[PDB]
């Protein structure tokens, strides 16, 4: 279970960065939130689990 | 994290968080503790370091 | 059981005095409240235990 996990929060982190704002949007139909670049390294407001 | 008298309430939830947050992230909770377990098991007692 | 509650003393220990100010209302976006720094050897108003 950590396992997945970890693979989890490495994909978030990408994700900030290497996704585009339309292409956040295109997939969920909601409004776009940003993340600081700085604050990347510390996941302070996710959690990751399998479901 | 409990707090023992009326008044510490707010800096149990305070610390709590914060103390989650660092095994969480900060360390690999389920290495630790395998490696707790096994430590004491097998040798007959655990000893760890804190820094 | 105790082992790790001997480990959380420490590490709130440590955590009132290494960790700022703002580290900790990012983590716990809640106002910041402070501790004596002569209190800080009994714990009188917090209890730690596992979950």
């Amino acid at each position: 279970a950590k396992g997945m996990s970890e693979i989890g929060n490495k994909i978030i982190a990408m994700n900030a960065v290497f996704l585009a704002e339309h292409e956040v949007v295109r997939i969920t139909n909601e409004e776009f939130v940003t993340i600081k670049r700085e604050d990347l390294k510390g996941n302070f407001d996710l959690e990751v689990d399998i479901s | 994290v409990t707090p023992v008298t009326w008044e510490d309430v707010q800096g149990a939830r305070q610390n709590e968080l914060v103390l989650n947050y660092q095994f969480r992230t900060k360390l690999n909770r389920v290495s630790f503790i395998d490696n707790y377990v096994r430590s004491v098991v097998d040798d007959g007692t655990g000893i760890v370091r804190v820094g």
